[PDB]
């Protein structure tokens, strides 16, 4: 409860989003007018203009193959999101559909994605992955807390940043249609799935919490830690082979023990939300002073 | 010989693929991006030198190429839906007479191109178009290749065996695996249903299946489905690729199973 | 290549006959026909027009022009294409006299057009189109078969022309009847053969039907003397497709519209 | 008119008739090739239900059912077409896209075939064969008010006997609509007046007659290489070919000028051609052409 307490600031940054937003209404493709291209994935993402209200938006375009009443279904669970508001979760503005593309359409980001910072630096400071993985303890702690749902797709892609230094996440399981229908599709060269989600057996938040892990020591060492190898060699290897570890030289103890206790295999003995948050690398993080906003800026 | 002069194809509605004209409907598939790579000019010219290789009904019917002004690769336009919408989308009420010949026409193109020596390494229900609501088409030539005597994974993981998902054989691509990618097809036209429906992450689908611990779910094939479908189904989508049969053998099958109905 | 190794065709039935040779359904990886020259001593023309035959039909990827698949030259030289299941348009309309509403009597002539216009283009030309070269199937798709006389580029059997070969006289051009200019073909003779199918088409009938004599109708067609009797025309078929019908079947070659045109008037037409 | 010779003949062929029943493909035997048209080759072949040594011929054509029906029962009038100058007919069946026609078998065969080997024909030889088609065509004109429709050399067979006798003729109205589209010869012997389209007659099997005549004369085509239309534009437009000079006697030469006169009302029609000179003379005259056909075309 006290990880979902706002300062001021970001209760106010939260209320003059959902004011802006308040002046949207119904989503319809001839009120749109794209600005710039901010990347592609296995799906295509435009720096949009929504003309009725002036707004800068951010439009995914998912491309499916579904009956129509499962499409209508989607925007209907897609809608939930207006209720996912927080500094550590993506704003959302709509969804609807045409040309065969669902769009959804939610807050720009100026920074981007980490995958693509961490291109534009190397290596991650580890104070700078201190307040990402706040961001994203807290971001998990609020999708259990007042949603019941899991991300089950945090990865460095999915965690996206902004000059005004907030962290936020993106692309969560929020529509059990959309989920299942994304299912057989959107082949991806890497992963960053937990091993008890490959292998089909129960999973719950634990495997975000091993999603983060891996993706903190990506960021940090400047690469792919699994392991060039195809997606089931990976997969396997995600399964057989113990976690990946951070180098001893470089990294604190506290920072190797906190990526150490969320790439346990067994989720059962892995660290989980509460026991993250009250972590001695959170809390030397959590009161650290860092202008992320600077760092991003340059790199 | 095939090569389409530059202002003689007129682009239509967005259908990636167009609805053209050319000495009437066509389809045109081009390659939208300004600088093609040496993968896809690559890509372009092993689909065209395949495509050009092949003459049969049950064949999406190549036409020709255009270089300029972007890469476009003509074929006939195929009136109706595809499998995949037929099944999955619209629930099109098939007899099994219907389903039965759907089944023979989609051996009788793969055994064609087996006896042509190509490989077509993107067989799945989504490129089979039922022309005219008749017709077999087998099309989507985007990853076939020519089997000679002389890499990320790239396709649907639904239609992929398990061989090709693994990616550690020397030649994970054999005719065998287009069997197994019509075993799958075979699936959908005996139950309705894709594969793994109950399976919602694509990662599990792709470890599980490439560690021969998943497979498709043989109970839900329907009751009016043949004894010998089932059983020919189950050979196609054996997990060691030398139990499969090959498509002389399956169209033999399939035949007996249509005259004992 | 598209040569077939003897043994893994399987002849059937006896379907017709071709310009040169037999047709046969057949089996080759599904349904084919399969026509061949069940001669022992073949003469030079008809092993040339195997050659040109399968020469044109290689230079043919098109929905309107039948299927060419392979060819065999042991034990017997053979042409396999698509089988198809409708047979010709020239049983439809007078063998068993199948009653076509007008609309698709329409989009026949469009799909033998359509063909044409793709031949043409492609400088083929097929100096023996008629209903019996004609195939239809699926839910009436036109198959335009048979090259064995087609010229490319007025060559014929990879070879320039020694002589002048004709079919058959009902869709023949006066011009070609007189065999008086020395190439007496063109892209505008291949119209005026699809001029007498388009009156096949909208008569039910073919031209001539009352004249029982070959000679009289090589001199008085040959003679501008004798034309289709375009009165027995149905009363259901659209007035722009009779003068059409009569542009195409026009005595001076040189009046007689070209294919990309007629195919516009067909389109015009078919709409309203 | 019949003599007793040409009564016995007759007869006897009927006898042998009556050992056929009804012709069945299976029921016949190939030979050899007795000679190719422009329908194909007709073959020898033997019946084996009756034994008899017949001429089949195979006309191929794409019709429907209920016309080949007809065209089989048309043809059945032949069987009451008995004549000395008329080719016998033995029966007809349809079989795998054709028409089968058997008939008599002619052991010397047509007349185009003789004169590929005589070169010419004596004139006293071409006045028994004038006789034997006038007399055919004026039986089948008060017999069954037929035209032959067909009259040429390749149409008069003759046989080790001496006998000559018509074929080919117009006997099933709907087999000669059926064979109007196609069959397309290299020359014609049709008349002007049936290839201009007016009204036409027996007269214009006497201009056929009168043609081939010429044609078997002087051993040589007399229409005009031009193709097919250019000799039906010759045949309309030229007046019609004559005998030469010197060769032969007045009386054929008048014989065939009458024959070939363009105008049908003035050329002779079968009345006056049958009391001509030429025929008045060529029917008295002790003519052996069995001993000269088969010396001319090497028959034992
Ligand atoms: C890989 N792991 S997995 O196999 O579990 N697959 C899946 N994982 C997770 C989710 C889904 C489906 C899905 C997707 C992808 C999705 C994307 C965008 C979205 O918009 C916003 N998002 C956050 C904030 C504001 C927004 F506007 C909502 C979405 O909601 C969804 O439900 C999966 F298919
Ligand atoms: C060029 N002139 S034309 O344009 O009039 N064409 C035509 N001329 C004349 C006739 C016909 C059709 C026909 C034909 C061809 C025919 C052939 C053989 C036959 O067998 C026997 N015949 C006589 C004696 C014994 C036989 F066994 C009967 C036939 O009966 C026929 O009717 C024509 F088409
Ligand atoms: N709201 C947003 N604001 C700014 N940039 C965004 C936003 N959403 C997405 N992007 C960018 O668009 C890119 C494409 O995202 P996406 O289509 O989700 O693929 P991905 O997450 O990068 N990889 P994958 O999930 O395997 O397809 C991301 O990497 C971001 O850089
Ligand atoms: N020859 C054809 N005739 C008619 N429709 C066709 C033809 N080829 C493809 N299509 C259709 O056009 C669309 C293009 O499909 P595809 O060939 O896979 O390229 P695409 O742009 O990636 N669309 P998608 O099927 O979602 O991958 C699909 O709806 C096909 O069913
Ligand atoms: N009854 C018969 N006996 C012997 N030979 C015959 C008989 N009938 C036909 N022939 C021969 O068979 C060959 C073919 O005859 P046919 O098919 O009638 O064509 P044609 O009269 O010779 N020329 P055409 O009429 O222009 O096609 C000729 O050489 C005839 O002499
Ligand atoms: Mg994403
Ligand atoms: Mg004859």
């Amino acid at each position: 409860l006290e990880e979902l307490e706002l300062d001021e600031q970001q209760r106010k940054r939260l209320e003059a989003f959902l004011t802006q937003k308040q002046k949207v209404g119904e989503l319809k493709d001839d009120d749109f007018e794209k600005i710039s291209e901010l990347g592609a994935g296995n799906g295509v993402v435009f720096k949009v203009s929504h003309k009725p209200s002036g707004l800068v938006m951010a439009r995914k375009l998912i491309h499916l193959e579904i009956k129509p009443a499962i499409r209508n279904q989607i925007i209907r669970e897609l809608q939930v999101l207006h209720e996912c508001n927080s500094p550590y979760i993506v704003g959302f503005y709509g969804a609807f559909y045409s040309d065969g593309e669902i769009s959804i359409c939610m807050e720009h980001m100026d920074g981007g994605s980490l995958d693509q910072v961490l291109k534009k630096a190397g290596r991650i400071p580890e104070q700078i992955l201190g307040k990402v993985s706040i961001a994203v303890i807290k971001g998990l702690t609020y999708l259990r807390e007042k949603h019941k749902i899991m991300h089950r797709d945090v990865k460095p892609s999915n965690i996206l940043v902004n000059s005004r230094g907030e962290i936020k996440l993106c692309d969560f399981g929020v529509s059990g249609q959309l989920i299942d229908a994304m299912a057989n599709a959107f082949v991806g060269t890497r992963s960053y799935m937990s091993p008890e989600r490959l292998q089909g057996t129960h999973y719950s938040v634990q495997s975000d919490i091993w999603s983060m892990g891996l993706s903190l020591v990506e960021m940090a060492v400047g690469r792919y830690p699994i392991g060039s190898m195809a997606i089931f060699e990976l997969l396997d290897y995600i399964v057989n082979e113990p976690p990946p570890k951070l180098p001893s030289g470089v990294f604190s103890l506290e920072f190797q023990d906190f990526v150490n206790k969320c790439l346990i295999k067994n989720p059962a003995e892995r660290a989980d939300l509460k026991q993250l948050m009250v972590h001695a690398f959170i809390k030397r993080s959590d009161a650290e002073e860092v202008d992320f906003a600077g760092w991003l800026c340059s790199t | 010989d095939w090569e389409i002069p530059d202002g003689q194809i007129t682009v239509g509605q967005r259908i990636t693929v167009y609805k053209g004209k050319w000495h009437g409907d066509v389809a045109v598939k081009m390659l939208n991006v300004t600088a093609p790579t040496p993968q896809q000019l690559q890509a372009f010219k092993n689909e065209v030198g395949v495509l050009r290789k092949t003459r049969h009904v049950n064949i999406l019917l190549f036409m020709g190429y255009s270089t300029k002004p972007q890469l476009a690769i003509v074929t006939q336009w195929c009136e109706g839906s595809s499998l995949y919408h037929h099944l999955h989308i619209i629930e099109t009420k098939f007899e099994m007479i219907k389903l039965i010949d759907i089944a023979r026409q989609t051996a009788q193109g793969m055994d064609y191109l087996h006896a042509k020596s190509i490989i077509h390494r993107d067989l799945k229900s989504n490129n089979i178009f039922l022309h005219e609501d008749l017709t077999v088409k087998i099309g989507d030539f985007g990853l076939a290749t020519v089997k000679s005597r002389w890499e990320q994974l790239s396709g649907s993981i639904l239609w992929m065996a398990p061989e090709v998902i693994r990616m550690q054989d020397k030649n994970p691509y054999s005719f065998q695996s287009d069997v197994y990618a019509f075993g799958i097809v075979l699936y959908e036209l005996m139950t309705g249903q894709l594969p793994y429906s109950n399976i919602n992450n694509r990662d599990q689908i792709i470890f599980m299946v490439g560690r021969g611990y998943l497979s498709p779910d043989l109970s839900k094939v329907r009751s009016n489905c043949p004894k010998a479908m089932k059983r020919l189904m189950a050979e196609c989508l054996k997990k060691k690729r030398d139990e499969r049969p090959l498509f002389p053998q399956i169209l033999a099958s399939i035949e007996l199973l249509a005259r004992s109905l």
